[PDB]
C-alpha cells in the first residue's frame, strides 16, 4: 500500500524533474533534495532488482520506515511546486481546468503518453482519449467516452514538436481543422440529400454512420437553413408561388424516414444520432410550419430573422470562419470544440426565448443570467446553446466558498482557453463576493467589448484584462453565463451593480407536453402525442391530488427519467421479444414487433417503477386510480426477480434478518429492498426516506450484499455523517494564502475511487451519507446528481462521477431539503410499517439463539432463555401490548419503538449473564428449568416496566404496572398497594421488594453530606440497579430529570460497582462541538494502526473508558435543526467509530463508551435530543426526591450531625422537618419563571447540612437557640443571597421565622433570630456568630491595612458591604468555591472581592485584556494561572468580568474550568511536558512520589480544585443572564451566586 | 478609480486609491460600501483627520439600509437615488440621460422612437408603484432595460436606414423591436403569462406605424374626455418641450388604470405624513 | 436623516455668501428679505435631495410652518395645526354621529 504510492509519485517527480531544464534555476534547493531522495530510490530498485522474491524484499531491514520516509519526502516536494505549475498552466490556457495532482501526473508522464489517456476528460468538451499509433509518436485522432471518434486530416507528429505544450496545441488546432472539413463534405453530401422528393434509407444511414453525431445535426441545420433561406428568396417577388411548402415536405419525408429508422433496431451510436436528427427535425418542421402560416415572403422578415440560422461559405479560405451562426443581428462562428455524443434538448419555445435572450446579452457582450424554479431547464438551456455554437461550456456549482481569488482565477482560466463559464447557482456566493467578483466581470466585459470595436486589428497588441493584478488575454469566445433561484431567499441577493452586467430572463414554465411528444417521438414510440398528452396530466394530477409530502417531485426531472426509463423498457421488451421469437420459430419482422406493442403499459411500467416508490401507504390506491383514470384499461404486474431474491434471503439468514414474500411477514420490507434495486439501476443519486427505525439501513446493505453475492461485483459502502463535521472538513476547503487545496471527506473518497490505485472502479462503491440533509452542504452535490455527474470545488477542480458510484442518503426526514435537491434525487419511502415489530423480535430472538453473549453454557442458556420468552415475543403478545400501551403514555423524552427495543434486549442479555453467573457460582447445582422459567418471566417483566416506562413519573410507571398485571399471565407480586416497580427479580426466580435493599444505616460524623456519601433509598436502589444493567453490556445510556435530582449521583454510585470502568466528565454547552470529544479522546486515549485499521482505544489497558456528558442536549441546534455534536455521538454509537479530518481516516472506537446527562427538554435553553439518536440511548427519569425520600436522606444527614452535640440530638427531627418545609415553599415559591437562576434541588439542602456541621465541627456545647441561629443563617445564604427583588428577600426572611416558629415551638425569639444573623471567623477561631460593631470595626482596621500594603481606594463600610465581605469570606473558605457577583458597576465587587482575598491570603488575577487580545491570549493566562494555582500550591481568586470576555470560547473554557478544574485541551505538546514536568516537582515537594502521567495530571486536577477560585462579576441584565444561563452552565451550578444589585 | 467592496484586496485597493488621490486630485468611487460597515467607521475616522486635493472627491454608492454608520451619514452628503415621481420627471430624466448626439442621427425618425421608448419605460415603470395592479409583482424595470431598448432600436434602424436622412415610416422594423421589447428586454424579467400579456399590448399599441400620425393618442380618456395627444414633432428639442409642458395633473389613467386605484395609496400617504410630522413635535 | 450642524452651517454660509441673488442689490431690508428667502429655498434643495420623494412633502410643510411663525402679520393658527395632527385622538361615541 505504500510502495505503490512512492512509486507512482516519483514515476511523474523524476518525469518532471529531467525533462524539463528550467526547473533547475527557479527551484534549485528541493530539485537537489530530490535528486538524493531518487538516488536512494534507485539504490532501493537495485537492491530489489538483486532479489526479485517478495520475501528477501520483505526482509530487508527497515524497509517500511524506508518506504514512509519516501512518500513523505516526496509529499513535501510535490506541495513545493506551485509556481511551477502556474508557469506551466499559462503556456498551454486549459491546463486551468486540471488538478493540481493530476498535473503533477500530466507533466512527469510526457515522455510516456499512456498514462495521459484519462486526463483529456478535464482539458477538452468530449475528447476522452487520443488515438496514437503503435509506436506512439504520432497523434492519429481523438475519441469520445461514447467511443466515437475522430481522425485527423494531417496528424500530429509528437517527434517532430517533442515539448508537450507545443504538440497538445496542434492537436488541439488540428481538431478543429478537421472538424471543420468533415462539416463541409457533411454538408456537401447533405444538400444532395436535400431537396430531394424521396430519400433512400440506406445511403440516408450511410451518411449518418459516416460522419459524427455533433456534425450530422450541424449539417442538417446547414442544409434546412440555406433551403428555406432560397424559398424565401424566391418568394421575395410578393404574391408568387410558394416553394416552402417543398422545403417542409423534404422535412417531413426526412423525418419518416428517420422514424423508420428508429423503429427498428439501431447502434447505440446510430440510435442517438437519430434521436438528435429527429429531435432537431421536429423543430425545423415546426419553424416552417410557422413560416408558411404567417405567409411569409421576405428572407429579411424577423419571424425568419428572429430563428437560428446557419450560413455555410465554401468560399472561406479559413475553415474554422467558414459556418455563420446568425439570430436576430447577433452572428457566431462556430467553435469546432470536439463534443462527442451530447444529450440534445428539446428546442422548446421557452429554449427558443431563452436562445434569443441569451444570443442578445453575448452580442452586446454581457452575461446572460436565467432565472427561475429547478427544473426549468436553465443549466441545461445554457449548456444546449453552447453547445449549439461548437463552444467549450464549463459548468461550476457555486458555493459559498467561492471566493474572489478562487472566481478571479476561474475567470482567467476561461479568458485565456477562449470557454464558456455557466456558474449554477451563482447567489450562494457572499454578497460581499458577489460585488467583488462584478468587478472583474465589468473588466472582462469592457475587453471583450474593446475587442468587437471594428478599429481593433488582431495584428496589433492582443486584448488583455486586469485579472487577479496580471494581464490575461480575453479571446472573443468567452461567455460568463449565471443561473440561480431567485425564489430561495438564503441565496444571498445580488448587488445592482452585478445584475446590470447581466442580461436576466424568466424561466419558469417549461413545455412539458412538447418535450414528452417529442422525446417519445425520437424514442420510436407510436402514438407519440397521445402518450405525452396523457402522461403530463398525469404527472399534473400526481402533483396535485396526492397528499403534500416533503419527498415528492412530480417536475420536469420525473417527467424525464420516466421518459428515458419508457425507452429503455421498450428497448427490453423488444430484445424480450426477439428472443421468444428466436428461442421458438425462426420468423422474426420488426415492424410486426413494433406494430403491436404495448407502449402504455410500458409507460405505466416505468412510471411504476420510479413513482411508486417514493408514495406513502395512503397514496399508492390513489396513484393507481390516477393510471386506470388516464391510462384505462391497461395494468402493469412488477417482474418477479427470483434470482435477486434467493440471494435476498441468504443474506438475511446470514444477517438474523426476517424475509418475508407478498403478505408474508416482512414482505413489504423485500418489497423496499426490491424498489430500492430498482431506483439504483435507474438513478445515480438515491435518497432512503423514513422515520428513524424504518430499515433504511438493512435494506440497502442486504441489498449490496445480494448484489455482490448475485452480479460477482464485490461492493464496497463508503458511510459518511455529512452533519458531525463541518463543510470545510466535508468537503475541502483553499488556503487564502497559498492557495493550496486540502481534500474533505467527500472529496477524498471519490478523488480515490476516481483515481483507482487499488481497482475501486471495478467494484461497486455506494457513498452513503446517513445523517441530515440541509442546503448548505447538499446544494454542492447539485452538479453531482445533475446530468452533469460532476463535483466542481473552487480551485477550478472537476471530478465527473464514475458509473460505478451512487450517491445515496439515509435520512428520516426532508423538512429542510429544498426542491433542487429532490428533484434531483430518486425517493425510497421507509414507512414505520414496514419494518412490524415482529421482524425485530424474531431478529432479536435469532441473535440471541445464535451470537454467545460472552464473546457453550452461556449459548445454551441463551437459548432456553430464548425459548421461554417466544411465546411473549409475538404479536399480540405481552411485550407487543405493552408497548402499545406505553406509547399512550407521556415521557420525559419523545418515545420511540426502538428505544425501548433496546432497552429491553439489554436487560434481557443481563438477565441471561446473571444466569450464567448463578452457574459459574454453583457448579455443583446449576440453575434448572424450572427455576429459570420462573426468573426469566419475572424478570421479562420487570424489564418490560423499566424499559418501557424509565423516562415516565412514577404515576406513569404505576399506570404501565397495573395494565401490565392486567393483561400478563406471570406470576405477580401479591401486594395490594405497592406497585411491581417497587420489586426485583432474584436470581432464585422469586419477586422480592426493592426495600429489602434498602437499610437504615449510620453514617460517620466526619463523613455528613460528603459528595460521595449517598444515603440509600428505594428510587436510588431502583436506578443504581437500571444503571448497572445498562452499563454491563456498554450501551449508551442518558439520565433526565430536573438539576439536582441526583443523576450524576445515581451515575457514580452505580460505576462504583464497576471497578474495570473509568469515567471522565464532560460538560456540555451551547457552544460544544466535536472539538472537545477529540480532545478528550486525544488526552485520555491513543490511535494505533491495526491491520483491521486506525484503532481509538484508552491509554489504560483492560479499562472501560466512560465519556459522561453533563448537559448533552444545551448544544446549539443550526438553522436546520442539528447538533453537531449529537450527531457525532449518534455515529460513534451506531457505527462504532468516527472520521479522522486529518486524513480522512475512519477510526474505530474500542473500550469506549458514553453516558449523557440532561435538564428535560421542555427547561429553557434544552433542545429535544434526535430520535435518530435516542434510538441507541435508553433514557432514564431521575425526578426531585419526594418529601418522604428528603426526610430520610437529611434525616439521616442531620442524625449523624447532631452526634457532635449529645445535648442537641434530640432536635434532629424538628430540625429535618423544618429544612425539608422551608425547602419546599421556597421551591414552590421561586420558580424559573421568575427569574433564570431560581433553581432550588436537593444540592441545596446538601449544602445547608454541610455548612450546619461545619459551624457546629468545633463547637464543644451548643443550646438550641444557637443552631437555630445557624439553620436561619445557612438559610439565609443559601436562598435570599440569589434573590433579585426585595419583596422576595422579605418573603424568605418571613418564612424562616414562620418555619423556625412552628417546628420550634418552646424557644425565645430574639436571642436566636435577631434580625442582624452575621456569622465569622475573622474575630475567633471558631465560626461563632459575630455583632456588627464589633465586625465593622475589625473590617475598618483590616481595610486601613489594605491601603497600607495593597491597592488605596477609601471604601465605606454600611450594613450591605459587611454582609458582602462575610459572603465572599464564606465562598472564599471552601475547595472549588466559585463566586458569580451580579449588580451594576461600581456597586464594589471587584474591589471587594480583592478585600477578602488579601483577607484570606488569595492572590489576585485579573487577566489584561486590551483590543488586541485573543483566545490565544486568554489560553496563555488560564495556563499562568493553572500552573501557579496547582503546581506551586498557590490559592488564587481568578477575578473574571463580563466585560473581559470577547468570544464564545473564554466562556467554553471557563465552564470546563469550572466543572471539572481541569481543561483538557489547554495543556498540550511541549506544554503538556513541562506541565508534567513543574506537576513531579511539585509533588515531590508536597511529599507525594508519583510515577506516570496520569496520577500527575489527577493531583494537578485535585489542586486546581483545591486553590483556584474564581470570581465572576457581570450587570443585572435579563436576557444577558438567560444567554449565560445556557452557554455556561456552570457559572449557575458550580458558582455561588450573591445579587448585589444596585445601591439600596 | 472604481472599486468593489467586499474583498481585502478590495480595501486594501481602495486605501491605496484614497490616498493617491488625496494628493494628486482624482476621484475615487466605492461601491457596495454598506457590505462592510465595520470597515465605513475606519474610513469615516480615516476622512475626518485628512486635509486632501481641492479637485479630489470620494464617491460612496451604497442600497439604503441601516447597516451604513451614523457617523458616515452625518459626515458625508447624503444623495437618494429612487424612481422618478412620476411619467413626466421619467422621461425628462431619459431624454437628460441619453445623449443628445445619439437621438439626433441620420435618420430623423429615431427622434420619435427614441421619444416613443421613453414613454414605454415611463409608462411600465410608473405602473410599479401600484404594484398588484399595474403588474403583478415588483418588476425590476430600470435604466440596464432602457438601454438595452435604446440599442436595439438604433441597431435595427441602422440596418434599416442606410445612412439615409428619412426613412418612412412603414419601413421602420416595428416588428423586430416590438418582439425584441416583448423577449429579451423587458420581457425577461417577466414570469407571469398575464404580465407579459399586458407588456405584449403596450408594446403593440405603441410601437407601430400609426405612431407617426398627428392624430395618434398616448393615452384615451385620462379624464372625462380629455387625452394626451403625441406631438407633432419630428426632433428631439420639440419632444423634450413637450415633455416639459405636461399638465402635471398625472392620475393613474395615463397609465391605463382606473383613477381609483390611487385613492387608497393616497390616503395611506396623507395618514404616513400626518404620523411624520406628529413625530417630530 | 443624518444631518451635522456643519451641514446647516455651509447652507447658511451659501445663503448670505455666493448668492446670485445678491449680486447688484444694495438695500439692506430687500437683501435681508431675499437672505431669508433663499434660506429656506437652499435648505429645502440641499436636504430633499438625500430624503425620499415621500418625506419632501413633510419637510416642505414644516419649513412652511417655520416661515408661518416668523410673519408678525399672520395668525398663530395653533389650534388650527393641533387638530391636523392630532384630530383622531378626539373621542366619540354612536349617538354624536
Ligand atoms: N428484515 C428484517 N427482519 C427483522 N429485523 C430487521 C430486518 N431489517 C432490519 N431489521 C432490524 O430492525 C432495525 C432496523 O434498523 P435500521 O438501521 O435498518 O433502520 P433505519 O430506518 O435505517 O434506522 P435510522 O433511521 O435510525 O438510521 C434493526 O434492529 C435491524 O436489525
Ligand atoms: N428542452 C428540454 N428538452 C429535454 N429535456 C429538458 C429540456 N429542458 C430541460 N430538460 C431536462 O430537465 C431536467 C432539469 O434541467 P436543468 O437544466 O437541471 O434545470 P434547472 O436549470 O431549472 O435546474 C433535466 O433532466 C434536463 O435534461
Ligand atoms: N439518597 C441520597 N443520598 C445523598 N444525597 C442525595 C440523595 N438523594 C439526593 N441527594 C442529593 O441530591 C443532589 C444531587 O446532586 P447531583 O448528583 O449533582 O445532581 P444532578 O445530577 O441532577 O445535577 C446532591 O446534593 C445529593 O447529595
Ligand atoms: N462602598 C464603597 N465606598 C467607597 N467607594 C466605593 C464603594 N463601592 C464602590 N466604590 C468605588 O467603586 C470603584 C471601584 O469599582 P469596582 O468595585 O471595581 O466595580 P464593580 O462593583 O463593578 O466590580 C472605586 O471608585 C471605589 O471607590
Ligand atoms: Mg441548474
Amino acid at each position: 500500500d505504500v510502495w505503490i504510492d512512492v512509486q507512482r509519485r516519483w514515476v511523474y517527480l523524476e518525469g518532471i524533474f529531467t525533462g524539463s531544464a528550467d526547473i533547475k534555476h527557479l527551484l534549485p534547493v528541493e530539485t537537489q533534495r530530490f535528486q538524493s531522495i531518487s538516488t536512494e530510490f534507485l539504490a532501493l530498485m537495485k537492491k530489489v532488482s538483486k532479489s526479485p522474491l517478495v520475501m528477501d524484499v520483505l526482509n530487508i531491514q527497515g524497509v517500511q520506515r524506508s518506504l514512509e520516509r519516501l512518500a513523505d519526502l516526496l509529499g513535501k516536494i510535490q506541495k513545493a511546486l506551485g509556481e511551477y505549475l502556474e508557469r506551466e498552466r499559462s503556456s498551454f490556457p486549459r491546463f486551468y481546468f486540471v488538478g493540481d495532482e493530476d498535473l503533477l501526473e500530466i507533466i512527469g508522464n510526457s515522455k510516456n503518453v499512456a498514462k495521459l489517456q484519462k486526463h483529456f476528460k478535464k482539458m477538452f468538451a468530449g475528447v476522452s482519449s487520443i488515438i496514437l499509433n503503435e509506436d506512439n509518436s504520432v497523434v492519429l485522432g481523438i475519441s469520445s467516452r461514447e467511443g466515437e471518434e475522430v481522425m485527423f486530416k494531417t496528424p500530429v507528429s509528437i517527434t517532430e514538436h517533442p515539448k508537450i505544450n507545443e504538440w497538445l496545441t496542434l492537436v488541439e488546432k488540428e481538431m478543429r481543422v478537421t472538424l471543420a472539413k468533415l462539416l463541409a463534405e457533411s454538408v456537401t453530401e447533405v444538400e444532395i440529400f436535400g431537396k430531394a422528393t424521396s430519400i433512400d434509407p440506406n445511403t440516408y444511414i450511410t451518411w449518418i454512420d459516416k460522419y459524427q453525431a455533433q456534425l450530422v445535426v450541424l449539417s442538417a441545420q446547414i442544409a434546412w437553413s440555406e433551403n428555406v433561406e432560397t424559398a424565401l428568396s424566391s418568394m421575395g417577388g410578393g404574391g408568387d408561388a410558394a416553394p416552402l411548402h417543398s422545403v417542409l415536405s423534404n422535412v417531413e419525408v426526412t423525418l419518416n424516414v428517420l422514424a423508420d429508422s428508429v423503429l427498428m433496431e439501431q447502434p447505440p451510436l446510430r440510435r442517438r444520432k437519430l434521436e438528435h436528427l429527429i429531435t432537431e427535425l421536429v423543430h425545423q418542421r415546426d419553424v416552417t410550419r410557422s413560416l408558411i402560416k404567417s405567409k411569409i415572403d421576405n428572407a429579411k422578415s424577423f419571424e425568419w430573422l428572429s430563428q437560428m440560422r446557419f450560413y455555410f461559405d465554401p468560399k472561406q479560405t479559413d475553415v474554422l470562419q467558414q459556418l455563420s451562426i446568425q439570430m436576430a443581428n447577433a452572428k457566431f462562428n462556430y467553435g469546432f470544440e470536439y463534443l462527442g455524443v451530447q444529450d440534445k434538448l428539446v428546442q422548446t419555445p421557452l429554449t427558443d426565448r431563452c436562445y434569443l435572450t441569451m444570443t442578445q446579452a453575448l452580442e452586446a457582450r454581457l452575461g446572460g443570467s436565467p432565472f427561475g424554479p429547478a427544473g426549468t431547464g436553465k443549466t441545461e438551456s445554457v449548456k444546449a446553446l453552447g453547445h449549439q455554437l461548437g463552444r467549450f461550456v464549463l459548468v461550476f456549482n457555486c458555493d459559498e466558498t467561492f471566493d474572489f481569488q478562487a472566481m478571479g482565477r476561474i475567470f482567467v482560466g476561461l479568458c485565456q482557453v477562449g470557454a464558456w463559464g455557466c456558474f449554477d447557482e451563482f447567489n450562494r456566493l457572499e454578497e460581499r463576493m458577489l460585488s467583488a467578483v462584478s468587478q472583474q466581470v465589468q473588466c472582462i466585459q469592457e475587453a471583450l467589448r474593446e475587442h468587437s470595436n471594428p478599429n481593433y486589428d488582431k495584428t496589433s497588441a492582443p486584448i488583455t484584462c486586469e485579472l487577479l493584478n496580471k494581464q490575461v488575454k480575453v479571446s472573443p469566445d468567452m461567455a460568463i453565463f449565471i443561473t440561480m433561484n431567485p425564489g430561495y431567499a438564503g441565496r444571498s441577493n445580488l448587488p445592482d451593480n452585478l445584475k446590470k452586467l447581466f442580461r436576466s430572463l424568466a424561466m419558469t414554465k417549461p413545455d412539458r407536453q412538447l418535450i414528452a411528444q417529442v422525446m417519445l417521438y425520437s424514442q420510436g414510440f407510436r402514438t407519440a402525442e397521445v402518450l405525452a398528452n396523457k402522461i403530463v396530466p398525469f404527472f399534473k394530477l400526481c402533483d396535485e391530488q396526492l397528499s403534500s409530502q416533503s419527498h415528492y417531485d412530480f417536475g420536469l426531472r420525473a417527467l424525464k427519467s420516466v421518459l428515458v426509463s419508457a425507452g429503455n423498457v421498450k428497448r427490453e421488451r423488444i430484445q424480450k421479444i426477439k428472443r421468444e421469437k428466436e428461442e421458438r420459430g425462426e420468423a422474426v419482422d420488426e415492424g410486426e414487433i413494433a406494430e403491436n406493442l404495448p407502449e402504455q403499459e410500458i409507460l405505466i411500467q416505468s412510471v411504476c417503477e420510479t413513482m411508486v416508490p417514493k408514495l406513502v401507504a395512503e397514496d399508492i390506491p390513489l396513484l393507481f386510480s390516477l393510471l386506470s383514470d388516464v391510462f384505462p384499461g391497461v395494468q402493469y404486474h412488477r417482474g418477479e426477480m427470483t434470482a435477486l431474491r434467493e440471494e435476498l434471503k441468504k443474506v438475511c439468514q446470514e444477517m438474523y434478518l426476517t424475509y418475508g414474500d407478498g403478505e408474508e411477514v416482512g414482505g413489504m420490507w423485500v418489497e423496499k429492498v426490491l424498489q430500492l434495486y430498482q431506483i439504483t439501476q435507474i438513478n445515480h443519486g438515491l435518497m432512503m426516506v423514513g422515520p428513524s427505525g424504518s430499515g433504511k439501513s438493512m435494506a440497502w446493505r442486504v441489498l449490496l450484499k445480494a448484489l455482490e453475492r448475485l452480479e460477482g461485483v464485490e461492493g464496497v459502502a463508503h458511510i459518511i455523517d455529512p452533519k458531525a463535521i463541518s463543510k470545510d472538513h466535508l468537503y475541502g476547503t483553499l488556503d487564502p494564502n497559498t492557495r493550496e487545496w486540502t481534500d474533505g471527506l467527500f472529496t477524498h473518497v471519490l478523488r480515490k475511487i476516481i483515481d483507482s490505485v487499488r481497482g475501486e472502479l471495478q467494484k461497486r462503491q455506494w457513498i452513503v451519507f446517513d445523517g441530515d440533509v440541509d442546503p448548505e452542504w447538499v446544494e454542492n452535490l447539485n452538479s453531482v446528481l445533475d446530468d452533469n455527474k460532476l463535483l466542481t470545488l473552487p480551485n477550478g477542480e472537476r471530478l465527473s462521477l464514475p458509473p460505478n458510484v451512487r450517491i445515496m442518503f439515509e435520512v428520516q426526514d426532508l423538512k429542510y431539503a429544498t426542491l433542487a435537491t429532490v428533484s434531483r434525487c430518486g425517493m425510497v419511502w421507509f414507512s414505520e410499517d414496514v419494518l412490524s415489530t415482529d421482524m425485530i423480535f424474531n431478529n432479536f430472538l435469532a441473535r440471541l439463539r445464535s451470537i454467545p453473549l460472552d464473546e457453550s453454557p452461556m449459548l445454551q442458556i441463551q437459548r432456553d432463555a430464548a425459548t421461554i420468552m417466544q411465546p411473549y415475543f409475538t404479536s399480540n403478545g405481552l411485550v407487543t401490548k405493552a408497548l402499545e400501551h406505553a406509547f399512550q403514555l407521556e415521557h420525559i423524552m419523545d418515545l420511540t419503538r426502538l428505544r425501548c427495543l433496546g432497552s429491553l434486549f439489554s436487560m434481557l442479555h443481563q438477565a441471561c449473564r446473571n444466569v450464567a453467573q448463578y452457574n459459574a457460582n454453583h457448579p455443583d447445582f446449576p440453575m434448572q428449568i424450572e427455576q429459570l422459567e420462573r426468573y426469566i418471566q419475572r424478570y421479562l417483566v420487570y424489564a418490560i416496566l423499566w424499559s418501557l416506562s424509565g423516562d415516565s413519573r412514577l404515576k406513569m410507571r404505576a399506570e404501565l404496572g397495573e395494565y401490565i398485571r392486567r393483561i400478563t399471565t406471570v406470576p405477580l407480586p401479591t401486594a395490594p398497594n405497592i406497585p411491581i416497580i417497587d420489586y426485583e427479580v432474584s436470581i432464585s426466580g422469586e419477586w422480592s421488594p426493592w426495600q429489602a435493599k434498602v437499610p437504615q444505616i449510620e453514617v460517620e460524623t466526619h463523613k455528613v453530606a460528603a459528595p460521595d456519601v449517598v444515603v440509600p433509598t428505594l428510587d436510588t436502589v431502583r436506578h443504581e440497579a437500571l444503571l448497572y444493567t445498562w452499563l454491563a453490556e456498554h450501551k449508551p445510556l442518558v439520565l433526565c430529570g430536573p438539576p439536582g435530582s441526583g443523576k450524576t449521583m445515581t451515575l457514580f454510585s452505580a460505576l462504583r460497582a464497576l471497578p474495570d470502568m473509568e469515567v471522565v466528565g464532560l460538560n456540555f454547552s451551547s457552544a460544544t462541538t466535536p472539538e472537545l470529544l477529540l480532545k478528550t479522546f486525544d488526552h485520555y486515549c491513543e490511535y494505533r494502526r491495526t491491520p483491521n485499521g486506525v484503532v481509538l482505544a484508552p491509554v489504560q489497558l483492560g479499562k472501560w473508558l466512560v465519556l459522561f456528558c453533563d448537559e448533552i442536549n444545551l448544544p446549539d441546534m443550526d438553522k436546520y435543526g442539528t447538533q453537531r455534536v449529537i450527531s457525532f455521538i449518534r455515529q460513534m454509537v451506531e457505527h462504532g467509530g468516527f472520521y479522522r479530518t486529518s486524513d480522512q481516516t475512519w477510526v474505530k472506537l474500542e473500550r469506549i463508551q458514553f453516558v449523557g446527562a440532561c435538564n428535560p427538554p421542555t427547561d429553557p435553553g434544552r433542545k429535544p435530543l434526535s430520535h435518530r439518536f435516542l434510538r441507541h440511548v435508553p433514557v432514564v427519569y431521575v425526578d426531585y426526591p419526594g418529601p418522604a425520600s428528603l426526610t430520610q436522606i437529611y434525616g439521616t444527614f442531620n442524625r449523624a450531625m447532631l452526634r457532635l452535640i449529645p445535648s442537641l440530638r434530640t432536635y434532629a427531627e424538628p430540625l429535618t422537618a423544618a429544612m425539608v418545609e422551608f425547602y419546599t415553599m421556597s421551591q414552590e415559591r421561586f420558580t424559573q419563571d421568575t427569574q433564570p437562576h431560581y433553581i432550588y434541588s436537593p444540592r441545596e439542602m446538601t449544602r445547608w447540612v454541610r455548612g450546619i456541621f461545619e459551624a457546629l465541627r468545633p463547637l464543644e456545647t451548643l443550646p438550641v437557640e444557637g443552631l437555630i441561629r445557624i439553620w436561619a443563617h445557612e438559610a439565609l445564604r443559601l436562598f435570599q443571597d440569589r434573590l433579585v427583588e426585595d419583596e422576595e428577600r422579605r418573603w424568605t426572611d418571613e418564612n424562616i421565622d414562620t418555619v423556625a416558629l412552628k417546628h420550634f415551638p418552646n424557644i425565645d425569639r430574639e436571642k436566636a433570630m435577631s434580625r442582624p444573623i452575621l456569622y465569622s471567623n475573622w474575630l475567633s477561631k471558631d465560626y461563632i456568630p459575630v455583632d456588627q460593631e464589633e465586625l465593622r470595626d475589625y473590617v475598618k482596621a483590616r481595610l486601613k491595612v489594605f491601603y497600607e500594603e495593597e491597592l488605596d481606594v477609601p471604601l465605606v463600610l454600611f450594613n450591605e458591604v459587611l454582609d458582602h465581605v462575610l459572603r465572599i469570606d464564606r465562598i472564599f473558605r471552601q475547595p472549588q468555591g466559585h463566586l458569580l457577583l451580579i449588580g451594576v458597576s461600581g456597586a464594589g465587587k471587584t474591589t471587594l472581592s480583592r478585600f477578602v482575598a488579601w483577607m484570606n491570603g488569595l492572590s489576585v488575577y485579573q487577566i489584561k485584556v486590551h483590543r488586541k487580545y485573543t483566545g490565544e491570549d486568554f489560553d496563555e493566562d488560564l495556563r499562568t494561572v493553572l500552573r501557579r494555582s496547582g503546581c506551586k500550591n498557590e490559592k488564587i481568586a481568578f477575578i473574571m468580568d463580563e466585560s473581559n470576555v470577547l468570544d464564545s470560547g473564554f466562556l467554553e473554557r471557563m465552564n470546563t474550568l469550572l466543572a471539572n478544574g481541569e481543561v483538557p485541551g489547554l495543556f498540550e505538546g511541549d506544554e503538556y511536558a513541562t506541565l508534567m514536568t513543574q506537576c513531579k516537582e511539585g509533588a515531590q515537594k508536597e511529599g507525594l512520589m508519583l510515577d506516570s502521567h496520569e496520577e500527575l495530571y489527577k493531583w494537578f486536577t485535585s489542586q486546581v480544585i483545591r486553590n483556584l477560585h474564581v470570581v465572576f462579576t457581570m450587570n443585572p441584565s435579563s436576557e444577558g443572564l438567560k444567554d449565560r444561563a445556557a452557554t455556561s452552565p456552570a457559572l449557575f451550578n458550580r458558582c455561588v451566586l450573591n445579587w448585589f444589585g444596585d445601591w439600596s | 478609480t472604481s472599486i468593489a467592496i467586499g474583498s481585502a484586496e478590495g480595501f486594501n485597493q481602495a486605501d491605496k486609491a484614497i490616498n493617491t488621490a488625496v494628493k494628486s486630485g482624482r476621484w475615487v468611487m466605492l461601491k457596495n460600501v454598506h457590505l462592510a460597515p465595520g470597515w465605513l467607521m475606519q474610513l469615516e475616522k480615516k476622512l475626518h483627520s485628512l486635509q486632501p486635493h481641492a479637485c479630489f472627491r470620494l464617491f460612496l454608492t451604497m442600497e439604503i439600509n441601516p447597516k451604513v454608520p451614523v457617523n458616515l451619514l452625518r459626515a458625508g452628503r447624503i444623495f437618494v437615488f429612487e424612481p422618478p415621481p412620476g411619467v413626466k420627471a421619467n422621461m425628462l430624466r431619459t431624454f437628460s440621460s441619453i445623449p443628445v448626439s445619439r437621438i439626433c442621427k441620420s435618420p430623423n425618425e429615431r427622434a420619435r422612437l427614441y421619444f416613443l421608448l421613453a414613454w414605454f419605460h415611463a409608462i411600465i415603470q410608473e405602473r410599479l408603484r401600484y404594484a398588484p395592479l399595474g403588474w403583478s409583482k415588483k418588476y425590476e424595470f430600470g435604466e440596464s432595460d432602457l438601454r438595452s431598448a435604446c440599442d436595439t432600436v438604433d441597431t435595427w434602424l441602422d440596418d434599416t436606414a442606410k445612412g439615409r436622412q428619412n426613412i418612412s415610416p412603414d419601413k421602420i422594423p416595428w416588428s423586430a423591436l416590438k418582439t425584441l421589447m416583448a423577449q429579451s428586454i423587458y420581457g425577461g424579467r417577466v414570469d407571469n403569462e398575464f404580465d407579459q400579456r399586458l407588456l405584449n399590448t403596450f408594446l403593440e399599441r405603441l410601437f407601430t406605424t400609426r405612431s407617426f400620425d398627428s392624430e395618434f393618442k398616448l393615452a384615451c380618456k385620462v379624464d372625462g374626455h380629455k387625452d394626451i395627444q403625441m406631438p407633432d414633432g419630428i426632433r428631439r428639442e420639440e419632444f423634450v418641450q413637450w415633455v416639459e409642458l405636461l399638465p402635471d395633473t398625472q392620475t393613474p389613467s395615463w397609465l391605463g388604470l382606473p383613477n381609483n386605484a390611487e385613492r387608497v395609496l393616497l390616503t395611506t400617504q396623507g395618514v404616513d405624513m400626518i404620523s411624520k410630522m406628529l413625530k417630530m413635535q | 436623516y443624518q444631518y451635522s450642524l456643519q451641514f446647516f452651517l455651509d447652507i447658511y454660509h451659501n445663503v448670505l455668501y455666493e448668492n446670485p441673488n445678491l449680486k447688484g442689490v444694495t438695500d439692506h431690508t430687500q437683501r435681508l428679505s431675499i437672505i431669508t428667502k433663499d434660506l429656506f429655498q437652499v435648505a429645502f434643495n440641499r436636504v430633499a435631495r438625500g430624503m425620499l420623494h415621500q418625506d419632501h412633502i413633510t419637510f416642505a410643510m414644516l419649513l412652511a410652518r417655520i416661515k408661518l411663525k416668523g410673519t408678525v402679520g399672520e395668525p398663530t393658527y395653533d389650534a388650527e395645526f393641533q387638530h391636523f395632527l392630532r384630530g383622531n385622538e378626539i373621542v366619540l361615541s354612536a349617538g354624536s354621529t
